[PDB]
């Protein structure tokens, strides 16, 4: 896994010519020595020890709150955007997860905006991600088999490369950055990710950022980022989907029995054709 | 002109070898090597290569089912004539990664082509002739081995395969094929591995066997183009499910030989040994193993053999021997001479067979003390060493032993200890870990049960989509006398043993030192035999066994006693009548 | 299904097709407004 070191890498002009060359050959990436570390650690003492999720906030249709999970491990998410025609009243209760949030997105930001740079040949996206146009989700696991999961987002962030599987990371010094599929189909094909996986009894907290999600994906359709975070989510949480958005929640997953069935019929075809020969 | 190669008017090698279609597959070749998509993996082939390259491996390795789907008659012509179709596909992969990697040639002179994947699979028992000059991909044991020599120079080496130990039909010798092994594939196994190689079959015996005798004769050998050494989520969907079931341990034990009365302390015994330990191998430091011992001691009937029996059926590779009928080549191993290295060859014995598996002595006190010194050498080093015909190496023989035997005069005698009971002498009782005395005492509450379930046994396995119905039936009749359908029980214990390795927690340490402490002060205050740190080494193995058993990670305390139960029982019981009942009060918790 | 035992026109010319007829499938299912299936519905063997 590339590593980034803001001992020996900080500049733009050093920043960027490594991460185009990481993002045409990894989808995540290391950093290293961010000064704000030191200060992530005593934070997350706090939320494992004192800072327990407020169970009494519920989980709403914004995929926003504390998400009951199975074996009673808890998923406290939310969900912001800069545009005021989303709203996103319900904002964290914490004061701990919003100082390790504002040291991430401090950094996290920029790094967002040279992956854009790096692979996203469009002029017009280059500034697409900024201070006043953004969105973010801040998710963190709690409890008193691993999960697959695909951000979309541009650039996905964890305060520690800890536990986390796509191969295991056990790099407790450094922070993991990963990118989602908007970064891919905003790439012209140079640029693929993976998705990853977590254990939700880890305690994992992340963050994911996107731009404003009323922003269109492509000029061609009416596809906006808002669908394509409301399809992952949707995806990730079925069982809220079902409460509230059903008729998505069946299209997206018949996308997956239609995959399933054209993986199927590949394979299909050598093995008959090997027993007529 | 992809479409020309389909349209065919002479045999499947005769157009191949014609140079306008070989130049037109080669470059058919060559394009897919760097085009390919698989979705969000897109050209994984462009990858492989490039770490290849990075590597200067001369492994050209491809997954055959990837060819299938870009190229639709590439990679069937390729399975038909894999001879033809490699011997073109060695250049083609050659310029296709100079592409990536040029001035490959400066220090490589070929690419040799391994395939993966490969689907068809045949066994030793099902080569026919039509498989001749094809490619075909089969699994056995590697039981021969030769050196690594140079040939006309590359590398070359020869290996035999033999049928799986568990599935020889009654009646036969195991059947075996010679295997050849080219560069780069030599030492790739050893004796007693269990492999699956995929190569060409065909005969290349021709020139001075012809001359040597009338009606001469050759034989069939494997050109082994790559050789490798598994599951699915809906099966792990059942065995999840069951492993945190309530008893999961009592169904595991009272499934244990369904149609055998009672002996519940070795059915615990026979299910601890199935599933065994967690093997440990400290660097610098001397190996610890994971195999469990078990020893049936009983007066004649009490189905001692009938035990091994079941075990042979159960377990994954078994290896059924006898105490009389095995000699001390026939269990270490023997020498073959071949003439293509001129040096002397080794083959293994019942021993190395059953390495990475269990190997059954019934009869176990009959052998001849030469027999028997080597059984005690290979349940301790798990090796075996040997030095005969100028050959000196050793063997991995990491086997679990099932043992059966008989008193002196055929009666155990209850008034002694069971170091006086038989010809076994006590540094060799020592390498097991349950040491079962079954007695056979009579009694009218034991018997009217006893009988009543052997009347039924008989009366069941009485003989007299149909397959379907019939293995509906044969399920009903496996409910009816055991918890767990027995196919099921077999699978369930392959995935524990290949899938979990469960560990300790430091918060059980004061409930295993106590215990010993315990035990051992014990030991001084009443009886003969002294508590040994084997027997610790022992409550551990049965600890890790018992939590394979519900397929967690960590060793918990139900486990530990359960497995002090069995350890302290075995060496209480082993004791003489005046002592027997000293313990039997002292260790009324346990 | 093809008249001969092997034809690599029909091999990818069979796959577009499945292709074809999966994801224009695809489209007609997204029309319905009621609870769409998850998954794509067994065919029944007819009586030979
Ligand atoms: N405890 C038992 N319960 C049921 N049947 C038994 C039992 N012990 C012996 N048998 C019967 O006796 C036969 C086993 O005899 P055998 O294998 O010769 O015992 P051993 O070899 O230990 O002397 C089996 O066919 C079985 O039906």
């Amino acid at each position: 896994v590339p590593v980034i070191d803001l001992n020996r890498v900080s500049d733009e002009e050093q920043l960027l010519p490594v991460v185009r060359a990481i993002l045409l050959q990894h989808d995540t990436f290391l950093l290293k020595n961010y000064a704000n570390k030191a200060v992530l650690d005593a934070l997350l003492a706090g939320l494992t020890t004192k800072d327990l999720p407020d169970t009494s906030q519920g989980f709403d249709a914004n995929f926003t709150g504390t998400l009951p999970l199975e074996d009673d491990v808890w998923l406290e998410q939310y969900i912001f955007d800069t545009d005021p025609q989303l709203r996103f009243d319900r904002k964290c209760r914490n004061e701990s997860l919003c100082s390790i949030y504002s040291r991430l997105f401090k950094l996290g930001l920029f790094f967002a905006q040279l992956c854009v740079k790096s692979v996203v040949s469009s002029a017009e996206l280059q500034d697409c991600i900024s201070t006043s146009h953004y969105a973010t989700k801040l998710t963190r696991y709690f409890n008193d088999d691993y999960v697959t999961f695909l951000p979309t987002g541009v650039l996905t962030i964890f305060p520690c490369a800890k536990a986390i599987r796509y191969v295991s990371i056990d790099e407790p010094d450094c922070l993991l950055f990963h990118t989602g599929t908007l970064l891919a189909r905003w790439s012209q094909g140079m640029h693929t990710t993976s998705p990853l996986q977590i254990d939700p009894r880890a305690n994992i907290v992340s963050l994911t950022i996107w731009p404003p999600l009323t922003t269109p994906i492509s000029s061609k359709g009416e596809g906006t980022i808002a669908n394509h975070l409301l399809e992952q989510q949707i995806k990730a949480f079925p069982k809220v989907a079902q409460q509230y958005y059903p008729r998505e929640l069946s299209i997206l997953r018949l996308q997956d029995a239609m995959k399933f069935v054209k993986e199927l019929f590949t394979v299909c075809e050598t093995v008959l054709s090997l027993n007529a020969l | 002109l992809e479409s020309l190669s389909n349209v065919k008017a002479n045999s499947y090698s005769e157009w191949i070898t014609q140079p306008n279609v070989s130049r037109t597959i080669a470059r058919e070749l060559k394009s897919f090597l760097l085009e390919y998509t698989d979705e969000t993996g897109r050209s994984v082939y462009g990858a492989r290569i490039r770490t290849l390259g990075e590597m200067n491996s001369e492994s050209l390795e491809v997954n055959y089912r990837h060819l299938a789907e870009s190229k639709a008659i590439l990679a069937l012509f390729l399975a038909k004539c894999p001879e033809e179709m490699l011997k073109i596909f060695d250049l083609v992969a050659m310029e296709a990664t100079e592409l990536h990697y040029p001035d490959y040639a400066r220090i490589h002179s070929e690419i040799h082509v391994r395939i993966s994947d490969f689907p068809t699979i045949y066994s030793l028992r099902e080569l026919r002739e039509s498989n001749l000059s094809s490619l075909v991909r089969v699994t056995g044991v590697v039981t021969r081995r030769t050196g690594v020599f140079p040939q006309l120079y590359r590398n070359y080496q020869r290996v035999t395969l033999q049928e799986a130990p568990g599935t020889v039909p009654p009646g036969r010798l195991p059947r075996h094929r010679e295997v050849i092994l080219l560069a780069d594939l030599v030492d790739v196994s050893k004796p007693g591995e269990e492999v699956e190689v995929t190569g060409i079959y065909k005969n290349n015996y021709d020139g001075n066997l012809n001359a040597k005798n009338g009606f001469p004769v050759f034989a069939t050998i494997i050109e082994a183009n790559s050789i490798k050494r598994s599951w699915t989520e809906e099966e792990e969907r059942e065995f999840r499910k069951i492993s945190r079931d309530r008893g999961i341990i009592d169904k595991i034990i009272s499934s244990m030989a369904p149609s055998i009365y009672g002996h519940r302390d070795i059915k615990t015994a026979v299910a601890c040994s199935l599933f065994g330990g967690v093997p440990k191998n400290v660097n610098g430091k001397h190996s610890i193993r994971g195999d469990i011992n078990v020893l049936l001691l009983g007066d004649p009937g009490t189905a001692k053999s009938q035990i091994l029996k079941y075990v042979e059926k159960t377990a994954h590779r078994a290896v059924f021997a006898t105490g009389q009928g095995a000699s001390a080549v026939g269990l270490t191993a023997s020498v073959r001479k071949d003439p293509i290295t001129k040096e002397w060859t080794l083959e293994g014995g019942a021993l190395v067979l059953a390495d990475k598996g269990v190997c059954l002595i019934d009869e176990f006190d009959k052998m001849n003390d030469q027999d028997r010194t080597s059984i005690h050498e290979a349940m301790e080093q798990q090796s075996i060493s040997i030095s005969k015909a100028g050959i000196v190496t050793t063997l991995q023989a990491r086997c679990s032993i099932i043992a059966a035997a008989n008193p002196n005069g055929g009666r155990y005698n209850s008034t002694l200890p069971l170091a006086q009971n038989v010809s076994l002498t006590e540094p060799i009782l020592s390498a097991f870990d349950i040491l079962c005395v079954v007695r056979d005492l009579v009694d009218e509450e034991a018997d009217e049960r006893l009988a009543t379930f052997v009347v039924d046994s008989h009366v069941r396995s009485h003989p007299e989509n149909a397959r379907q119905r019939r293995l509906q039936r044969q399920r009903k009749k496996e409910e009816e006398i055991s918890p767990i359908p027995q196919e099921l029980l077999m699978k369930y214990i392959h995935y524990a043993r290949t899938k979990i390795y469960p560990k300790l927690h430091q918060m059980d340490m004061d409930k295993v030192s106590r215990v010993y402490a315990d035990l051992r002060r014990e030991s001084i205050s009443t009886g003969s035999f002294p508590i040994t740190v084997r027997h610790l080494e022992s409550i551990l193995r049965i600890a890790e066994s018992f939590a394979k058993m519900r397929l967690s990670e960590f060793v918990s305390s139900y486990d530990l006693d359960r497995a002090i139960k069995v350890v302290v029982d075995s060496f209480v019981d082993a004791q003489k009548v005046s002592v027997r009942r000293q313990l039997r009060r002292s260790f009324a918790i346990y | 299904p093809k008249r001969d035992n092997l034809t690599t026109l029909t091999n990818k010319s069979r796959t577009l097709a499945f292709v074809e007829r999966a994801e224009s499938w695809y489209q007609q299912v997204i029309a319905s407004k009621d609870e769409i299936m998850t998954d794509v519905p067994a065919f029944k063997i007819n009586k030979r």
